[PDB]
């Protein structure tokens, strides 16, 4: 039984009374939360799955680059490709802070991000999931003999596949995957506990730059209790999800507007233009 | 910040439509 619409919330402003009342917040996000920190997107017409049609086309489709059947076939591509989106220098967006803050403030239930981008963490967001994973640490696919992200770092940015130090050498698949989840594997037991422990806590869903197309995080909007109520802001409609508010737009803009109208620190967080203040 | 960016497009009863919406791509 899929979970309908609530009738008594509507607009921006039920959005805005929710953020100030709300204090179990969750807020799910994905790659689309940092397209405006210099990060394409995996879906859209200028991401990765394009890119990789293009740049790989070998691959029976751009999914194969993050499929565990496939990589256990030949994991060449992947690591020929992972350098192009290890975590790099980027700055956290305006969507990140406003996450961060609300963290600070003790609103924050939690941040539960599909990205593997690390940007939750340099904004000093502290209560996130990692649900598909990082590059901090890499596993070997036979032993599964564990590794920091600084000893397969050499080999991803030179475009070889590292090598588990314990297998035989002759065992071609005791290769060091790092441990973002692909398609055909679990995501990390701490995604699992952490839901168990939200889903009758949580007061306030919010998605933001996801389409939501992937599961188990998909699931979230329909294993949460259906009275929460739920805000999209999104570039694009979830046709199939039912949200009370639908904020469609760049996230930033977005949540620019809803700071100011919640003004306090949140107001604070967008300093670009500079506001009426003495000197 | 953008055109119009704190303007929005409203459909009743709860779709607000701001700058960067896919809507208005062609
Ligand atoms: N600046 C933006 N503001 C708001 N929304 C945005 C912005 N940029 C992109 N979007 C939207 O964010 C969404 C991103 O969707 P996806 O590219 O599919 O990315 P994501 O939802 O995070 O993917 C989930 C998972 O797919 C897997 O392959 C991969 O494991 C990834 O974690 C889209 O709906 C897109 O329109
Ligand atoms: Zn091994």
């Amino acid at each position: 039984h899929m979970r309908k619409k609530r009738k008594d919330i509507n607009t921006i402003e039920d959005a805005v009374k929710l953020l100030q009342e709300c204090k179990k917040i969750i807020v799910l996000t994905g790659a689309g939360v940092s397209v405006s920190c210099g990060i394409p997107d995996f879906r859209s017409r200028d991401g990765i799955y394009a890119r990789l049609a293009v740049d790989f086309p070998d691959l029976p489709d751009p999914q194969a680059m993050f499929d565990i059947e496939y990589f256990r076939k030949d994991p060449r591509p992947f690591f020929k490709f992972a350098k192009e989106i290890y975590p790099g220098q980027f700055q956290p967006s305006l969507c990140h802070k406003f996450i961060a803050l609300s963290d600070k403030e003790g609103k924050l239930l939690r941040n539960y991000t599909q990205n593997i981008d690390t940007l939750e963490q340099v904004a000093g967001i502290q209560r996130i999931i990692q649900c598909h994973g990082s590059f901090a640490t890499a596993s070997c696919l036979i032993c599964k003999y564990k590794v920091d992200c600084e000893a397969v770092r050499g080999d991803i940015f030179n475009q070889v596949v590292p090598r588990c130090p314990r297998c035989p050498a002759d065992e071609p698949l005791a290769i060091m995957k790092p441990e973002i989840v692909f398609f055909g594997e679990n995501l990390p037991e701490q995604f699992h506990r952490a839901m168990k422990y939200d889903k009758d806590e949580v007061d306030l869903l919010i998605v933001i730059g996801s389409s939501l197309k992937v599961r188990p995080v998909a699931l979230i909007p329909s294993s949460i209790p259906h009275e929460v109520p739920q805000i999209l802001i999104n570039r694009e409609p979830l046709p199939h999800l039912h949200f009370d508010v639908e904020l469609l737009g760049d996230c930033d803009v977005i949540i620019n507007e809803l700071c100011h109208r919640l003004g306090g620190e949140y107001a604070k967080l967008c300093c670009n233009p500079v506001k009426l203040s003495e000197i | 910040g953008p055109h119009m960016g704190s303007q929005y497009l409203f459909l009743p009863p709860n779709r607000y439509i701001f700058h960067g919406a896919e809507v208005y791509s062609d």
